[PDB]
RNA sequence: AUUAUAAACCAGACCGUCUCCUCAUGGUCAAUCAAGACUAUGUAGGGAAUUUUUGGA
């Protein structure tokens, strides 16, 4: 269904996110949030190369990202329409 | 349910601080406390980023508009938590 | 001493199959006259199997009359049923209710089998008793297989039963030591009994699973409900039974 | 900085925490209680400013802090 | 046994036990003394001591350091031992037994040692076990797969299966244990509240019951049909009652299936099936066939006992009675006819020399010709039957032509094969509706209407039986095919 | 593609060396040999040499630390413990009796 | 409970999302906007609720301009994760 | 008297090994004249357009 799901199967996988007020951050993705909460572990900075602001371990809130790239460069995506019918066995 | 709102709650009768978007803090008593985070005060400070500080008798604050709110060290450890 | 015994036993268990290289009866006259009752070097083999060397393990048996000869007893099916044994001697579960399973057409209650280590030739206040308990007024020409078994063979001791036997019964299932002698050798009236392979058969096992309730003491209950499923009969001392043993070593024998 | 391979919010509580807001405004403090707004309980507040370079300081208070206009939270250096 | 040798011929090929001896790298020595030792009689007892003697335990001694620890153990350790504590053998066992029931240890040399049985317990059972299966014997492999499946999950048969999730409590686990209830009862039951109350644990109940609906379970009935005398054909239903989960039950939920003899001595045939999510809850089948003894042909049992056990779940071993009752076999094959020598018949008996020119040879097959006589000329009935390879297609024709002959027409070959009719279709309008002088060959096509006008118009009509049953049907009142006269019935 | 190299080429070379006890019976063999370890052993720890010992068995091991152990509490139990250890013994102490 | 969203996945074909449904089903051009000077093109892969979307072969184009001018800079970007919030405006090319 | 150390089978690519929050679910408890914290199911939902996470840059 959401896009949100696309992003819940990528367990640890390195990106650089563009946020809304503009900053590029390498960071390993863990598990994000249906509310688009992910967790990064390692860390570069720019606050407002661009300068080196010397942090390590981000937890973003999801309001924040513009644009998430470069984790794994893939195309599978589909769930639920599975399930649904494959528990309908007995009545 | 969410702990800091129940923490708001209890500190009913407190000299809590403020500041909003715009940086025009304070600082007086909790009148109330809300889900949605709701604040009234008495004998209240005003002090803005503009300069001219002014006291004000009463004030009441939109909770969605809040950047922070400040509260004392009495309940740090209990009775909240556990 | 009571921990020596049972685990020498189970270990001797293991030379069970053996009993069974020889087999032999000392062959009384056959008469037709009389029912004959056919058992298979399957079952009775099985039976074997799971016995213990010591002890009375004791299940019923069933069957029917073939439509070659209507005084003949085919023993197509064991019913190895809830008991706890002790050393010659026995408690054992009631007639068990087996209509709910499938091949059980008509199967009349031929009469039951037990083991033991004393080859009489009779039926003794452990058996005989017991034997009243289970067939009372139920059916009164059901009959008994002693097995009598040593080391290097089993033989086979079929057992009738009188009806001044059954009154006995009643009474002196407790104690009565005395009361066996004044009954006496008589009556165990020596039935007639052939030993096949050109038939098989099966056993009804107890749906729980675990026939033997030695070790599980407090749950067996003489006169009590159980269900019945068509399954392979498990061994006297197999993990299932012993259930106590295992819990012991968990709860750490390296203190 | 020294701090682990955290892997949620609930693991990292009761740690010292550089907080950003949507201004530009740093903050540092322990954090007390998770939410889902992210409205954390800071231990002890002190704000950071600079100009529209350099950076100054603030410490007023120990604040019960709101979600809306944070950006993300950073670990500094842990208790004990 | 564990290759085929021949000194002088020189032909090498590799068994069922060599093939089990490379993939759990057994010494063939250990192998050897495995194929021995495992016997149709071998029983649990044994089975610990069997695996004591593998050969990957030559170099490991009683040492006086451990002895208390396995004086201690060896009175209370739940599998009964022959040797006694200076044997080697012994302390294996005694190890092994110890890791089933997980009792790590204070004097490490002990723990060092069962460490090693650890990580090669499940591998040396594993292939007891796949060597029972290989030999077709029930007593151990039951028993191994049992041991196979504690080895695993350290647990022994009475430590209540619960415990292999990773998610139910230890408080719960305790309480089965102690009950003395037979397992299938807790997960026969229906309510969570009851559950709540027979776990003496109202806490939790329904978290137990999550947790038995997440437990493998299936209704399994199995009615096993004689093709002919020797041949058993056996329709198992399945049913997988369970709750899947992919944390919990895996990508897959295998299940080696067994039938097994009315003594449960002997496998008579087995095979591995995986349980797949999707498969759950569906009513799914599955057959095989097992030819018999002679001894076993002549007197058959009351049953077998066809079994699935989990590779993985505790106590799942759901087995069911084959039933048996009056399965009265067939009288031993009937026998095929004899091809006598006369293969004289060819296109010149038959009688118009333009039914000659349509076969391009001139004498006819084998089995052709043996036919021919009852086929060609006479007007009687016809069965053919063989053979894949000769000409069927050539026995129809002939038939069709004799048909021909009397002035009949009406002809109907009936092949399955749609595919195939086509094409005989194609090879058949064009090699006689010349030589009759116009009769109309027609392939039927779907729709009823179109087939039925087929049938009134043409001479040879070409169906599929589903096609050709369909027209029939109405014939009391379709009276074309109730004036139908000669009819191919192929295949 | 073959690479022979000698000890000649080592980071730190090999400087063997031999005992040759002249001894027979085994419970006196054992003992000279326990006192040969001792006064190699002395020789070495004098110049700060950390060092490793093996032997044959598990139950081996043991006994010679014991002996070895008590061997130098009559001479010098001091050059093994030497520094002062306000830190070092809060060290030992946490990992020794764990 | 099933019905009550999934009546919405037609949603998307009736309401104004349709045009940009098409465009993933037939990966098209777009221009694609955002909240502070920009401008953004690319084709159409996967297609969510809220305009949280995803393309491919992408170019940025946008300005940093210190002094009164224009110096729109672009890069190649491919495969990204846009937040819905942040799109306003986007529109199937010929 | 008394014995070195050491590696190992098996199910997997047609396939979601793993969730932060609210609502319901039955089983519980802590309780007052009809309401709160916990395990557990994912069968619900998360632009509830404004009090937060989908737009005041």
């Amino acid at each position: 269904m959401k896009l949100v799901n696309f992003l819940k199967k990528l367990r640890n996988e390195q990106v650089t996110i563009e946020l809304k007020n503009g900053t590029t951050v390498w960071g390993t993705l863990q598990s994000v949030s249906p509310q688009m909460n992910a967790i990064l572990t390692d860390v570069k900075l720019t606050l407002p190369s661009d300068n080196i602001a010397s942090l390590q371990y981000i937890n973003i809130r999801g309001n924040t990202i513009r644009q998430i790239i470069l984790p794994d460069s893939l195309n599978l995506d589909s769930l639920l329409v599975d399930q649904k019918q494959l528990n309908s066995l007995r009545r | 349910n969410g702990i800091p709102v129940k923490l708001l709650n209890e500190a009913q009768g407190h000299i809590v601080s403020l500041e909003l978007t715009t940086g025009a803090t304070y600082r007086g008593k909790l009148v109330e406390s809300e889900d949605s985070m709701n604040v009234q005060l008495r004998d209240v400070i005003a002090t803005e980023p503009q300069g001219a500080v002014t006291h004000m008798d009463q004030i009441f604050v939109r909770g969605s508009q809040i950047k922070f709110i400040v509260v004392p060290d009495l309940l740090k450890n209990a009775p909240l938590f556990k | 001493s009571s921990k020596n015994e049972w685990r020498k036993s189970a270990i001797a268990n293991t030379l069970l199959y053996l009993r069974l290289k020889n087999i032999y009866v000392s062959a009384d006259d056959f008469v037709e006259e009389q029912n004959v009752y056919v058992l298979p070097k399957n079952l009775l083999k099985k039976f074997i199997e799971i016995s213990d060397v010591k002890i009375q393990v004791a299940a019923f048996i069933y069957g029917m009359s073939a439509k070659d000869h209507p005084k003949v007893k085919e023993i197509k099916t064991v019913v190895l049923v809830p008991q706890l044994g002790h050393v010659g001697s026995v408690q054992i579960s009631n007639i068990p209710d087996i209509g709910d399973l499938p091949d059980t057409e008509g199967l009349e209650l031929l009469g039951w089998i037990h083991t033991q280590t004393e080859e009489l030739k009779f039926m003794a206040a452990s058996e005989v008793a017991t034997h009243s308990k289970l067939f009372a007024d139920k059916k009164r020409d059901c009959i008994d297989i002693s097995i009598f078994s040593t080391p290097g063979s089993v033989s086979l001791s079929a057992y009738n039963l009188t009806d001044e036997g059954y009154q006995w019964g009643e009474e002196n299932k407790d104690i009565m030591n005395v009361l066996s002698e004044g009954f006496e050798p008589t009556f165990s009236t020596h039935a007639q009994l052939l030993l096949s392979d050109r038939i098989t058969g099966n056993f009804i096992i107890p749906s729980g699973n675990v026939w033997n309730y030695t070790f599980m003491g407090t749950a067996f209950n003489q006169e009590g409900d159980y269900n019945f499923k068509y399954g392979i009969p498990l061994e006297f001392y197999n993990e299932m039974h012993r259930p106590v043993h295992f819990l012991q070593f968990s709860e750490l024998a390296g203190d | 900085i020294q701090v682990a391979h955290s892997s949620r919010l609930a693991n990292l509580i009761d740690y010292k925490l550089r907080v950003l807001t949507q201004d530009g405004r740093v903050y540092i403090g322990q954090l007390m209680a998770f939410d889902k707004h992210m409205n954390l309980v800071l231990n002890e507040c002190i704000e950071e400013r600079v100009p529209k370079i350099k950076v100054e300081k603030r410490v007023l208070g120990l604040t019960i802090l709101r979600g809306e206009q944070i950006l993300s939270t950073v670990v500094e250096d842990k208790p004990l | 046994e564990l290759v085929l040798y021949d000194a002088e011929n020189d032909v090498i090929e590799a068994t069922d036990l060599g093939n089990i001896a490379s993939s759990f790298y057994i010494n063939h020595a250990s192998m050897d003394v495995y194929n021995r030792e495992l016997d149709e009689h071998t029983t649990q007892i044994d089975l610990f001591r069997i695996f004591s003697m593998s050969e990957e335990f030559k170099y490991v001694s009683v040492r006086y350091e451990e002895k208390r620890e396995l004086k201690q153990l060896l009175e209370k350790a739940p599998i009964p031992i022959r040797e006694d504590i200076d044997d080697p053998l012994a302390k294996v066992n005694v190890l092994l037994q110890s890791y089933f029931s997980q009792l790590k240890f204070e004097g490490f040399a002990l723990n060092s040692d069962i460490v090693f049985i650890h990580q090669n317990a499940g591998r040396l059972l594993r292939a007891m076990f796949e060597i029972c299966l290989k030999r077709g014997w029930g007593h151990p492999t039951r028993m191994l797969l049992n041991l196979c499946k504690s080895a695993t999950t350290k647990m022994w048969p009475t430590n209540c299966p619960l415990r292999q999730f990773k998610t139910c409590p230890v408080e719960v686990i305790k309480r089965l244990e102690a009950s003395t209830v037979p397992w299938g009862d807790y997960l026969q039951l229906e309510t969570p509240a009851e559950v709540g109350r027979a776990i003496r644990s109202e806490k939790y109940g329904k978290q137990v019951y999550d947790l038995l609906k997440r437990f493998p379970k299936m209704s399994v009935t199995c009615n096993a049909q004689p093709i002919t005398r020797s041949v058993m054909r056996f329709n198992i239903e399945i049913i997988a009652d369970w709750i899947w989960d992919m944390n919990v039950h895996g990508s897959l939920e295998p299940f080696l299936l067994m039938l097994e003899d009315t003594d449960g001595d002997s496998i008579l045939y087995y095979d591995v099936l995986f349980i797949t999510p999707d498969i759950v809850g569906h009513e799914f089948t599955l057959s095989f066939t097992y030819e018999l003894k002679q001894h076993n042909q002549n007197n058959l049992p009351p049953n077998f006992f066809l079994t699935l056990i989990s590779e993985n779940w505790w106590h799942s071993e759901f087995e069911i009675p084959v039933s048996f009752n009056g399965f009265k076999l067939p009288k031993k094959f009937p026998p095929p006819t004899p091809l006598l020598e006369n293969i004289s018949i060819s296109t010149s008996e038959l009688g118009n020399d333009d039914f000659s020119e349509v076969f391009e040879f001139k004498t006819f097959n084998k089995i052709q010709s043996q036919v021919f006589e009852s086929l060609y000329n006479s007007n009687d009935s016809v069965f053919v039957g063989s053979g894949k390879g000769t000409g069927k297609t050539a026995m129809a024709e002939l038939a069709l032509l004799n048909h021909w002959r009397q002035n009949k027409g009406r002809a109907v070959y009936i092949n399955p094969s749609g595919e195939k009719i086509d094409f005989l279709l194609s090879d058949w309008n064009k090699r006689f509706s010349h030589l009759a002088g116009g009769k109309i060959i027609n392939k039927l096509g779907n729709d009823p209407s179109l087939n039925l006008k087929l049938l009134a118009k043409s001479h040879v009509l070409l169906a599929t039986p589903v096609q050709f049953e369909l027209l029939s049907r109405r014939w009391r009142q379709r009276k074309n095919i109730q004036s139908l006269e000669l009819m191919i019935y192929d295949d | 593609g073959l690479f022979y190299f000698d000890s000649s080429f080592r980071p730190c070379p090999l400087s063997q060396q031999f005992c040759g006890i002249k001894e027979r019976n085994s419970l006196k063999k054992l003992k000279a040999m326990n006192d040969a370890c001792y006064e190699k052993v002395l020789e070495s720890i004098n110049e700060g040499n950390q060092i490793i010992v093996f032997v044959h068995s598990r139950k081996e091991t043991s006994r010679t630390a014991t002996w070895l152990k008590n061997k130098f509490a009559e001479e010098n139990i001091t050059h093994k413990l030497t520094k002062n250890d306000a830190g070092s013994k809060q060290i030992l102490k946490t990992e020794a009796a764990n | 409970r099933a019905e009550l969203e999934e009546l919405e996945e037609f949603e998307f074909k009736h309401g104004p999302m349709s045009l940009i449904n098409d465009a993933m089903v037939t990966r098209t051009p777009v221009i694609i906007s955002l909240r502070n000077n920009h401008k953004i093109i690319a084709r159409v892969k996967a297609f969510d609720r809220h305009c949280n979307m995803v393309l491919e072969n992408v170019k940025e184009l946008w300005t940093e301009k210190k002094g009164k001018n224009v110096i729109n800079r672009e890069r190649f970007i491919s495969k990204l994760f846009l937040r819905g919030d942040s799109v306003i405006v986007v529109l199937k090319t010929p």
